């Protein structure tokens, strides 16, 4: 969308491209939202990055395609903290974060509280993941 | 039963259109305040242990950020019960009449 | 005027069930392209797992048809499974009669079906592939007892024709494409190899010689083709729980053509990804087989059609847009459909899918 | 001028049965698409009815 | 508008004269299917008997046309006959002209048709056979003067690129059938075998070289194919007892068609069993070729007919029916007969078969 | 009476160049309200074509092709860059690299090609009595030498299937032509004239390359024409590389859809005209193979369209012998609607090749 049509302080982000954009797929992302789906580990060490779209529809993995139309601000991948391939304690680490500023009235939000993670890539690490202030890859580390 | 559905407390704008839905026998949908309700502090969950898989959540299409997702048995996570088909868009404007492009 | 007619409905089922009532009627005020009329035609295919331990079912088809007063007729009766994902094998007998005329055959044919390429990266990309390229390999081994006079010269003046014209392999498929079905074949992107004749052979039978026959032959398709592109979308044996039927008919006399169809059969519904399920994809093959003859009369068109959804299933995405949603029963008349019924009917192969989840 | 419309609404229809218009969308959801698109037509019809009502009823005539 | 004026008129004869007087006029308001425009052609048939103790036949067709403002007229006279019933032969001469260029040429063929069955299940069973497959084994010896310098250049670069290339006997098809009449081949279900040539030599000629091409082929068909199907009834030798005559013709422009066709010959109406004549069954070959070019314009047909028979011989069983008799003659308009004439113009091949009597 | 409309609009222009250059703007927009034949839907699609002259020495251009599309939500792409330049009257050489790309798969590819056209016969007496020969029988005669770096999983799995297919079936040399022209494209091989003869695989060879294996493919083809076919009869005239003395570009794009398609079409490039004898210039031919092409494609709805074309000639020219006739002029360009026109777009929207030539001189 034009900057000049568009509110203020809208980074390229947010800006998106495809002026009729909104009807061109689910209106709620303004680029393609990915979800990192399943990283299993299999004959070597190397895991398998399984990248299926918000529609659900194909089951896509990173690939240099796909890695120069997320850089290039396209699409978008998320984690989805509830993954079971997670590598971090990820139910201590949201329950111990939210009890910093939720109280539990009703015992039990800050237990079912599940959020999406954003993945960027830089180059010389891969698709990687920057969560509590520490920059985790998904080749290994994050899983 | 299997396809989870979950709530993704980073969309969620807390409407409870997924709450109207969910059967009063299992309270599986929830409220977490966490400050002023103004802000996006009320944000809701799904209490995984009491879902039951109605669908009923996720296929009555009204969560308007697209918190609730419904992934999969196997490992697809779903956004919403149907996407458009991600068009590629163009203004057809004709040459000398109806328009005159220029 | 030639206006055309048609009323089109699909009953499914929910679940994991793919089953489905298909019954349509139609009527067309047009010349059938058929250079013997009135032509009148009857045919039923009932299909009943015989052995559900390894993939046996009966399919029995019987062709009943009059044309310019003759009547015609072909049952077929043919186990068939699979052996493998590829390869499919058919054991049975049938009977063909034309006027007084009338042999008996018996066969045992495999047929094997295989695609040039099974690419993941395709596969992964395209959610819903219709062109698909391959060949199919059919080894037929086809018995018919020599009892009429007539048989008998058909067999002497084809064992002669093989060992005198060396070019029968080739020159079979101008004789077993009657008139405008060798044109059809590459109309639908079909090309048939020559064929090649492992034996010809008769013996002392049961009463008398027989004929039999062990030929061979393969035919390869560029993607519309869907005996290749779709091998095991069309022969949905695993799903047959029961017993499936269809019954189908026209009657076509000089000025109209007055079809007719039922169906009970798996396979109408298949899942498209993301819990949603869809109408299975329009095959190609008979549209652009219908084309060439839907397209000698200018004609309009109150084309109807029912979709009864199962209890709680909605269609999302019907794309030609449904008139009237109705409970869970649709409807499709007019405007877009009525243009694709036409577009389909002259020759188009446009996508008209009905996505549709619980 | 009921005979005079009777002879052009006559001729209008023979014409759009000749040859029909397309505004092609509202053919497939013509319970909404064509329904709302004639809700609009009607009431700007009826405001231009209102007005001629004004103009005429004040008239000598 | 487009529309498609067309009368047309058959004048038959009594006893078993199966001649016919037959004429046509059309008017089609569309541009051809002609990529150089405008086109003309003026057609002059001529057929005489000369000694039908042996089957002799002298027949003579003339072409002359106007595409582009270049002239063309091509010149054939053969002397034609049945030696069997399954071979001819001819010995003629014409030539050829385009502009100023022009070569005139003579010829001795040698044509044998071979069906690929004989059954007499289906001769029986079916009371009127239209599908017959079989192959047509052309054998040609032309022997053309090489008098101007294009003649000689066109001889030694043919003469080079056989000797040259390998595959000359089958790209000599993709030469030969020039723009679409290559998919008009496929249209009609027609194949081309490779050419066999059995040599290319020239002589001191009367007055200059004669490169003699001494090459055969063979043709087959999926039973479309009328100069297959209809081998005997094609060439009526028997029943020719006076000179033929057919003078046809099409005027066409950017902007139309007029087509002007007279023609007076044997066989017009062939025999149906029991006294009953009936029109010949239409030929298919023309229909399924003028579809390729009769489906680019919508057009609005009023289409007339008019079947004159002889005194006392009535009409039965005509589909579509005729409109109106005069107890001499019948004609066809409008109403199912228009859906008819819209299908054989786009292509259609339905059965319209009109059985007289006596 | 009437029938089903389902009407279309389309919209062509045309802007000669003066002097003796056949340079000419080419635009057409076009929209059809009827289901395009295409089994998956939506199918978007976005064409640019550009050229530039590389150096007028030996006639080489840099010819760039970007074919972005996306079939049912799957976003497919595939860019070509090429070096062409006739090396002689019959034969053409190009040198470039590409890559091809659908959802996440992406593959690049670098090709040296040869190309050489024979026609049948090159006879003095139809160039001398046929001043427009439209039909010209003849052969081309492709060997293209292509090298793809086997750096995804599925490019060596592609790989392994492929020398592993040639080597045990001996039919891979023209059961290749079924894979290779997917769909309807095969049954239009034969409805344009077009023969493919079976392809000779002079080897695949595997070596490492800059970043890893690449796969190398030297093959030959031969495809043959009935005079029908364009690339082969008219093959010196789609090339006019002595002629382009500015880069051209040719951006177009349409948007098919479920119940419709819109065309965008805008040119920029030489031979748009050609001579006819006498300082009289016409209009190019009209090319055989995409109005055979569409119309078995654009004849399953019935259609009224209606259809204007604009041809602005050069100061100083007027249009002589344009048939069918222009409806209207404004003293220096002419117009086309309705009337014999709009029955000549329908003829050739359909598929006819009724011959609709300008002609005009100064
Ligand atoms: C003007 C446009 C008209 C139109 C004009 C025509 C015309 C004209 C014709 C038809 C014909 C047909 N039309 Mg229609 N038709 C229209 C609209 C319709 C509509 C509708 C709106 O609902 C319907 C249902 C139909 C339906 C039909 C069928 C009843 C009929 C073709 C029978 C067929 O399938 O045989 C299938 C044929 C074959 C498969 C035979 C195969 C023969 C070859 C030699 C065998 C190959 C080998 C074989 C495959 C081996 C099999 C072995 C087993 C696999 C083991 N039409 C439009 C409105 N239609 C045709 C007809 O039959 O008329 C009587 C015809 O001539
Ligand atoms: C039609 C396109 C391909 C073709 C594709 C297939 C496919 C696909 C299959 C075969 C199979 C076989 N083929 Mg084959 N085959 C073709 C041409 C031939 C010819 C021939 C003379 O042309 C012959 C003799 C054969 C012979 C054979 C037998 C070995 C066997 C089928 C026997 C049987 O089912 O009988 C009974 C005959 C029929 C049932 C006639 C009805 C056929 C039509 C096409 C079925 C329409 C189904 C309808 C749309 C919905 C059905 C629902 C009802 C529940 C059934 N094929 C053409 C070239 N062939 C089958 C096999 O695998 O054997 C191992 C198989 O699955
Ligand atoms: C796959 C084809 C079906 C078949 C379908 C028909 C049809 C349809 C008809 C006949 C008809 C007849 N059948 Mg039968 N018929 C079959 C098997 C046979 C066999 C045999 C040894 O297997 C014989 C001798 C015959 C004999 C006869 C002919 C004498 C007779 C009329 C001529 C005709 O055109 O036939 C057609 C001949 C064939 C299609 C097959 C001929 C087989 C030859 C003798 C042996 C195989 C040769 C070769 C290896 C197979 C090539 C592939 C075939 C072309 C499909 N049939 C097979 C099972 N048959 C006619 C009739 O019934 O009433 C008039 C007719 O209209
Ligand atoms: C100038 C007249 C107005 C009009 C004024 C009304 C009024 C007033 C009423 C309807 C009513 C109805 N109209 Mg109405 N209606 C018009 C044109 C249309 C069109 C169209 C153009 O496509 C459609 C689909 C309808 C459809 C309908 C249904 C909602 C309903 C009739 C069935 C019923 O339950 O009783 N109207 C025009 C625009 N219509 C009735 C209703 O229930 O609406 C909810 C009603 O009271
Ligand atoms: C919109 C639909 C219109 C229509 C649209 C068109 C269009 C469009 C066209 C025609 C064309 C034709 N139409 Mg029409 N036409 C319609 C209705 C009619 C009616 C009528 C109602 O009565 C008639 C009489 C015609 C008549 C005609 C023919 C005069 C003409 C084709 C010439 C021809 O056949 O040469 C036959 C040509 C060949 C056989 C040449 C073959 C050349 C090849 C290389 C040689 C092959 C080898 C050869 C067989 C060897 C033979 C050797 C001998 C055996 C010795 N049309 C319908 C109503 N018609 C076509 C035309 O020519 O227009 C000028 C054309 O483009
Ligand atoms: C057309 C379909 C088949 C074909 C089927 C036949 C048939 C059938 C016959 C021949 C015959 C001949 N063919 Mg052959 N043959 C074809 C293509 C060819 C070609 C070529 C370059 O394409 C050539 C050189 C030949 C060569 C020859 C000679 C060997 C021979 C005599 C030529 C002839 O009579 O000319 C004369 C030219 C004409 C008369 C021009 C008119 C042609 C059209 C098709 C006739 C229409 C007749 C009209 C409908 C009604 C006429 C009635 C009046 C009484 C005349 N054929 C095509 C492939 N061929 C004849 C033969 O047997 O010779 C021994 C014969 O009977
Ligand atoms: C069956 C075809 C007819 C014929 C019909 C035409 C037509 C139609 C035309 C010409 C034209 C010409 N003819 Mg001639 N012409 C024939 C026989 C010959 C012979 C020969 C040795 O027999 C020669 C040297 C020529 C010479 C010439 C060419 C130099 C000249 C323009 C090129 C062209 O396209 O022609 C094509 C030539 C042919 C199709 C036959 C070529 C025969 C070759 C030279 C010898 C036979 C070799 C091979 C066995 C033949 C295979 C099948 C043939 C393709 C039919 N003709 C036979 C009698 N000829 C053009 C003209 O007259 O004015 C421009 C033209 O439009
Ligand atoms: C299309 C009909 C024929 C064909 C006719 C030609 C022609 C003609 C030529 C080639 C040429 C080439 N062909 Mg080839 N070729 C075909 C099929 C193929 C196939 C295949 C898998 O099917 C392959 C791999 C090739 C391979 C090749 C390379 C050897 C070579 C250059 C490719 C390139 O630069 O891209 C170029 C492609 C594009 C830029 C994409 C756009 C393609 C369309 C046809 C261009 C439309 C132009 C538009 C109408 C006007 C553009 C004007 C603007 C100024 C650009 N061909 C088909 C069978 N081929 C070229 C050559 O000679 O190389 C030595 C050449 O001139
Ligand atoms: C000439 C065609 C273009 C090309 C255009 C495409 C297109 C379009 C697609 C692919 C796609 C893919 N490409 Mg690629 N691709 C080419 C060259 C190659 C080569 C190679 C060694 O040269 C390889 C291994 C591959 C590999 C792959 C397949 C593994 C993959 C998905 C299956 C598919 O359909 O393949 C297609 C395979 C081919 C068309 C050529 C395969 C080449 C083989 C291995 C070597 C040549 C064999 C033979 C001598 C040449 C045959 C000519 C072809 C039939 C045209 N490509 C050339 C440059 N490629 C798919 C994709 O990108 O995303 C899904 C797809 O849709
Ligand atoms: S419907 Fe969606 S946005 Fe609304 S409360 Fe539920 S999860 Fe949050
Ligand atoms: S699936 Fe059922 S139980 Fe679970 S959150 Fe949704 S409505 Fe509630």
């Amino acid at each position: 969308m034009q900057p000049q049509l568009s509110r203020p302080q809208t980074a390229s982000n947010q800006v998106r491209k495809a002026v009729s954009g909104p009807w061109s797929g689910n209106a709620v992302h303004k680029a393609e939202k990915y979800f990192i789906t399943s990283a299993k580990r299999d004959r070597d060490g190397k895991l398998q990055i399984e990248l299926v779209p918000a529609s659900g529809r194909r089951k896509l993995s990173p690939t240099p395609e796909m890695i120069r139309r997320l850089i290039d601000g396209e699409i978008e991948i998320y984690i989805l903290t509830t993954q079971p391939d997670i590598a971090i304690d990820m139910n201590k680490e949201i329950i111990d974060m939210e009890n910093r500023y939720v109280i539990d009235f009703d015992k039990r939000g800050v237990k079912w509280t599940m959020r999406e993670i954003p993945v960027f890539y830089h180059e010389g690490k891969g698709l990687c993941v920057e969560l509590h202030n520490k920059i985790y890859t998904l080749d290994q580390f994050f899983k | 039963a299997k396809k989870h559905y979950f709530i993704i407390e980073n969309l969620c704008v807390g409407c409870g259109l997924c709450l109207d839905k969910c059967p009063p026998k299992v309270n599986a949908i929830g409220y977490k305040f966490y400050g002023d309700v103004q802000e996006g502090g009320f944000r809701c969950y799904i209490d995984q242990a009491a879902c039951i898989s109605c669908s009923a959540c996720f296929s009555g299409d009204e969560c308007p950020s697209g918190a609730l997702i419904e992934v999969l048995p196997d490992g697809e996570v779903l956004d919403f019960s149907y996407t458009p088909p991600e068009r590629l868009d163009f203004d057809l404007r004709f040459l000398h009449r109806f328009h005159r492009e220029a | 005027v030639t206006t055309a007619h048609s009323d089109y409905e699909i009953v499914l089922e929910g679940g994991s069930s793919s089953w489905g009532k298909v019954k349509a009627r139609a009527k067309v005020n047009a010349p059938p392209a058929s250079p013997l009329l009135p032509a009148d035609c009857d045919v039923k295919l009932n299909v009943k797992p015989l052995d559900p331990a390894k993939g046996f079912v009966r399919i029995s088809a019987v062709f009943e048809s009059i044309v310019d007063s003759t009547k015609n007729k072909l049952t077929i009766e043919a186990d068939i499974a699979n052996e493998t994902k590829e390869r499919r094998i058919s054991v049975g007998e049938g009977m063909v009669s034309v006027g007084d005329f009338s042999h008996t055959f018996s066969f045992e044919g495999s047929v094997v079906n295989l695609f040039y390429y099974r690419s993941d990266a395709v596969r992964r990309n395209v959610p819903n592939p219709i062109y698909m390229q391959g060949r199919q390999f059919h080894d037929i081994l086809m018995k018919v007892p020599l009892d009429n006079n007539d048989l008998i010269d058909t067999w002497e003046g084809t064992v002669k024709a093989i060992g005198s014209t060396g070019a029968f392999n080739d020159w079979i498929r101008d004789f077993w494409f009657i008139g405008p079905a060798f044109t059809a074949l590459n109309e639908g992107g079909q090309r048939i190899s020559r064929i090649e004749v492992n034996g010809l052979n008769t013996e002392s039978g049961p009463k008398g010689p027989v004929g039999v026959s062990r030929w061979r032959f393969s035919h390869g398709g560029s993607g519309m083709v869907d005996s290749i592109s779709r091998w095991a979308e069309l022969f949905p044996s695993d799903k047959l729980n029961r017993p499936a039927q269809v019954e189908a008919g026209f009657r076509s006399d000089s000025q109209g053509i007055e079809v007719k169809v039922d169906g009970e059969f798996p396979g109408v519904s298949v899942d498209a990804g993301g819990g949603l399920r869809r109408i299975l994809n329009h095959p190609l093959i008979p549209l652009v087989h219908h084309g060439m003859v839907g397209k000698f009369n200018n004609f309009n068109v109150d084309a109807q059609l029912k979709v009864v959804l199962p209890k709680g299933y909605k269609i999302r995405y019907a794309a030609p847009q449904y008139r009237s949603q109705n409970l869970e029963e649709y409807r499709w008349s007019g405007g877009a459909y009525a243009r694709w019924v036409e577009h389909v009917c002259k020759g188009g192969v446009g996508q008209f899918e009905i996505l549709y989840a619980q | 001028m009921s005979f005079v419309f009777a002879v052009i609404f006559f001729a209008l229809g023979i014409y759009w049965w000749n040859n029909p218009p397309n505004a092609a969308i509202h053919l497939n959801d013509d319970m909404k698409a064509a329904f709302s698109v004639h809700l609009t037509a009607i009431g700007y019809i009826n405001i231009a009815l209102g007005c001629i009502a004004f103009v005429a009823f004040q008239q000598p005539s």
